[PDB]
């Protein structure tokens, strides 16, 4: 009989090819997400801010009141 | 038969030319680098302890 290695029967197609998934929300719907981002955090900071000055407003009433 | 690379221009098609510049300035390919080499760290890794595993070999 004959014993080597032989391809047996025939074998399954290796894939040969590039492939690139390409996704990832392509320039105009994160551009907008990242301007839309960019104005959130600006109006909280304006909302903030102006709480913030009144706030200061406070301490100045406080040393005005203390001085004399 | 000859299949050669590279005989193609990105096309100035209006959305093709701010998907290249959101790459440009959005650097988004670079983070899907990051994104493959974060998946190979969340890998096992295909090491071998040597000194109690020795290494295989062939009759």
């Amino acid at each position: 009989v004959k014993q080597d290695m032989p391809p047996v029967g025939g074998y399954g197609p290796i894939d040969y090819k590039r492939n690139l998934p390409r996704r990832g929300l392509s320039g105009y719907s994160m551009f907008a997400v990242g301007i839309g981002a960019l104005l959130f955090g600006y109006w909280s900071m304006m909302r903030w801010n102006r709480e913030r000055r009144r706030l200061q407003i406070e301490d100045f009433e406080a040393r005005i009141a203390l001085m004399p | 038969t000859y299949k050669y690379v590279n005989l193609r221009e990105p096309s100035m098609d209006m959305k093709s030319v701010t998907d290249r510049a959101a790459q440009t300035l959005l650097w988004t390919e670079l983070i899907r680098g990051l994104g493959m080499t974060l998946s190979y760290l969340f890998r096992e890794p295909a090491t071998i302890n040597y000194p109690f595993e020795k290494g295989p070999l062939s009759p």
